[PDB]
């Protein structure tokens, strides 16, 4: 093999290949189910038009099962970093196309040396997940994979900040990773779902029948389990979501919270607020009206929703500079605190 | 009753006697007089029972202040004054070599039959003394103190008579607390592993096992003193990683001939994994449980794992207490990286 | 395989041929070059010829160039720790019976995993060698294996002391 320029041809033919992944058949699939492709997520993410991957030919090294013959490139999830809004982030998006986006020993590694590379360079990490589960062809290396990839999760706890978008039908170890982390964006929808233990064995085990959104869907999570931070209805939804909640965040524990879009004067007002509070000790309200009244614009991202309103808590700007606010909820349980609402 | 519940709420642990002289609870039962009408006895609200066996505020019950007292100094003396400090070292460990054989011996003949975990420990640490933390709280696991060679260690191990040692949200929280507090205070953590994996059902995903468990997985990779897991019989899944593996941080990893590292129980493998293979094949129904057979031939085993360098090596049960004893020697005086930060977000 | 007392049995046989090597014909030549096996280097340098060892079964991953085929327990070298005069020391002895002592990337890893070992914990690390270099058969990545191991050389400079024995071909 001589030419150079015959080379260049051949890598652009590989990568178109990489690319593709499971095959346009695979895509198609996904697309029918509502979701988007591990790719265009990413280019939906990222100030369009720019993504800087790292081990995109990376393979699995299995031979067991067949894996010897499946060789996909990227084996099954997509590693790198972009910019969002001008600010460096790393991300990986799992290819539900490549063996159900089941995590292979060499899957786990990527999103390993992503989590290495975000922690030495304090950049935040937004996992886009979409996997099964363990790659079962891999047996124990699988698990171990996990490991790893939760090692780097409590290394970068409190150091970058860690959002998962989960974006597919979680069960087992895929679930920990997401838990590990800051924050978690759910879609709800058929296609989207989160258990340790799947249906088929709380039956032959428990004796108990039940559907995947009834175990785990984003409902049950974003509603009562508490293990799901923000609940959307689409993918678009999901990534915009995630672009405002860095839009909060400092890249990591060493910078302030970014200072952003004016609006405010400071010089708060005179009416209203004081017009909230009824004059029983007892009697409900709004307590949201009042944290609209007081922050820029009335703006507020809103952690914890639907899961114990108990009290509420979120992100919000005052003249500029970010604030959590953790604010008492009257109209639920008469603001009275919780279990649920502790945790929160 | 109100405030008075927190103090000890945060502190390490809570030895609380148990009698009518009430104990505790964040409001008492004169509101649900009022308001509804379902009267509720100080002890069925907050006695010792309730939190030593339910709520798991309670880390040790008594039955005598007597013996809450004794029992504080028998704690007290698992325990280095303070985070500078190495726990303190006792009885001249010379029995350090070679535990007492009959090991082997507790572990039954398939693993569908249970055995007592803690007879197990005995038989490694010395004079069989072991103080169990939350002993009647989320008994699936085991976890509690002890001395090898004189020094003090920490054990989590699966409990196989209960629930088949699988771990719960209960089990989780009470196992990665008493982890998180072995670590700040300079104590090794040894782990005995035969779980089977997470219990299921609904009951355990509304009330967030998924954040839960992960508590365990976070104390674990977290923890920087000395850290060697023993794999007695079953390690499968997530409990398995849970347990302390390698790429989570474990120093060394032993297995009994007897352990069966499996990425999922070996049958929930097999049914996701043949089908179009098997489904199709001489008989209809042989073929329907025999790859079941298959599988472990070729999985429920040790070997495999050792062979990709997870595990560091298969040891005869008989030897357990001497591999710790040379194992935790060799790391007393590890020193491990963790980055800076003002501290972690563990989930809650 | 419901007998735990037949289990304990395979493990002392499986151990038995994992000790052994290259097998009993390599071994003798070996020896018929005046040098020692690397076990028994081992036992010369730790006190009472005891040695606590880790990964012991590790085998290569590799498939191509029959590499499928010649998985020895192991893979190549023996690591682990022990001690001398007693004090504890970290060691690793690359074993020349199996696959002339060459660099595989198992072999590698055990050799980081001691240094790794020894770094956290203080201890030093002797590293009797005896081999003939890269295992040509796993390519690119015995290589990456090599850099591994330079790189805990480098981190353990002026930490720990780095004593080697050069008792190969290399």
């Amino acid at each position: 093999k001589p030419p150079v320029e015959k080379l260049i041809e051949e890598l652009r033919q590989l990568k178109e290949k990489a690319y593709k992944g499971g095959g346009d058949e695979r895509i198609q699939f996904q697309h029918s189910k509502g979701k988007l492709t591990a790719r265009e997520r990413l280019a939906l993410l990222f100030d369009d038009g720019k993504f800087n991957e790292i081990m995109t030919f990376a393979t699995t090294r299995a031979t067991e099962f067949g894996l010897d013959k499946q060789r996909f490139y990227g084996d099954g999830v997509v590693t790198g970093w972009g910019k969002v809004d001008g600010r460096t982030v790393f991300a990986y998006a799992q290819d539900f196309t490549v063996l159900g986006g089941s995590l292979g020993e060499t899957h786990a590694n990527k999103i390993v040396r992503a989590y290495e590379l975000a922690l030495k360079v304090g950049a935040p990490v937004v996992g886009i997940n979409d996997s099964g589960g363990a790659r079962i062809q891999e047996g124990a290396l699988s698990l171990e994979g996990y490991g790893a990839v939760f090692k780097m999760n409590v290394m970068a706890s409190g150091v970058i900040p860690q959002i998962t978008i989960m974006a597919g039908p979680a069960a087992g170890g895929a679930v920990y990773s997401p838990a590990l982390t800051d924050f978690i964006i759910m879609i709800k929808g058929d296609a989207y779902y989160m258990f340790v233990t799947g249906p088929e064995i709380t039956k032959v085990v428990l004796g108990e029948e039940v559907s995947f959104q009834d175990l785990g869907g984003a409902v049950v999570h974003a509603t009562k389990s508490g293990v799901v931070h923000f609940m959307v209805d689409s993918e678009q939804e999901a990534i915009n979501l995630t672009k405002r909640l860095l839009s909060y965040l400092p890249s990591n524990n060493m910078e302030e919270p970014p200072y952003i879009d004016t609006g405010d004067p400071a010089d708060r007002d005179a009416t209203g607020v004081e017009q909230i509070v009824p004059n029983d000790a007892a009697k409900p309200y709004n307590m949201r009206e009042i944290i609209y009244k007081i922050v820029d614009n009335g703006e507020f991202l809103e952690v914890h929703k639907h899961w114990a309103q108990n009290i509420i808590v979120g992100f919000a700007r005052i003249a500029g500079n970010v604030v959590g606010i953790v604010a008492n909820n009257p109209e639920e349980f008469g603001g009275s605190i919780d279990i649920d609402a502790a945790d929160k | 009753a109100g405030g008075a519940v927190y103090s000890p709420a945060l502190t390490d642990f809570i030895i609380m006697i148990k009698g009518d002289a009430y104990y505790m609870f964040v409001t008492g039962p004169e509101i649900t007089k009022v308001v509804l009408g379902e009267e509720v006895s100080f002890q069925d609200l907050g006695g010792a029972v309730v939190h030593a066996t339910k709520s798991g505020v309670v880390h040790f019950m008594v039955d005598s202040e007597q013996e809450a007292i004794n029992l504080t100094k028998r704690l007290l003396s698992y325990l280095p004054s303070n985070n500078m400090e190495e726990p303190p070292y006792i009885d001249t460990g010379d029995p350090a070599d070679r535990d007492a054989t009959g090991v082997e011996q507790i572990v039954p003949n398939d693993a569908a039959k249970p055995y007592n975990m803690r007879e197990i420990i005995y038989k490694i640490v010395d004079n069989g003394e072991f103080l169990e933390v939350h002993k009647h709280w989320a008994q699936n696991i085991i976890v509690g103190f002890a001395r090898i060679a004189g020094n003090v260690v920490g054990i989590v191990a699966n409990n196989p008579e209960e629930f088949g040692g699988s771990i719960d949200i209960d089990a989780a929280d009470k196992a990665a607390r008493f982890i998180r507090f072995c670590d700040a205070f300079n104590i090794p953590l040894i782990s005995l592993v035969d779980t089977p994996g997470y219990v299921p059902g609904t009951d355990q995903e509304y009330k967030g096992i998924i954040r839960h468990g992960a508590k365990m997985l976070y104390a674990f990779a977290e923890a920087t003193v000395p850290k060697i897991t023993v794999i007695v019989r079953k390690s499968y899944g997530g409990a398995h990683i849970a347990m302390s593996i390698k790429s989570l941080g474990a120093d060394l990893v032993y297995a009994w001939p007897t352990a069966e590292i499996a990425v999922t129980g070996p049958e929930g493998a097999v049914r996701i994994l043949y089908r179009k293979e098997i489904q199709q094949a001489s008989n209809p129904d042989d073929v329907l449980k025999q790859r079941i057979a298959e599988y472990r031939k070729l999985f429920a085993n040790p070997y495999w794992a050792a062979e990709k360098g997870l595990v560091d090596d298969v040891i005869e049960p008989k030897d357990t207490r001497r591999v710790i004893v040379a194992g935790l020697e060799m790391l007393k005086t590890k020193r491990e990286y963790r980055y800076p930060k003002k501290h972690g977000n563990i989930p809650l």
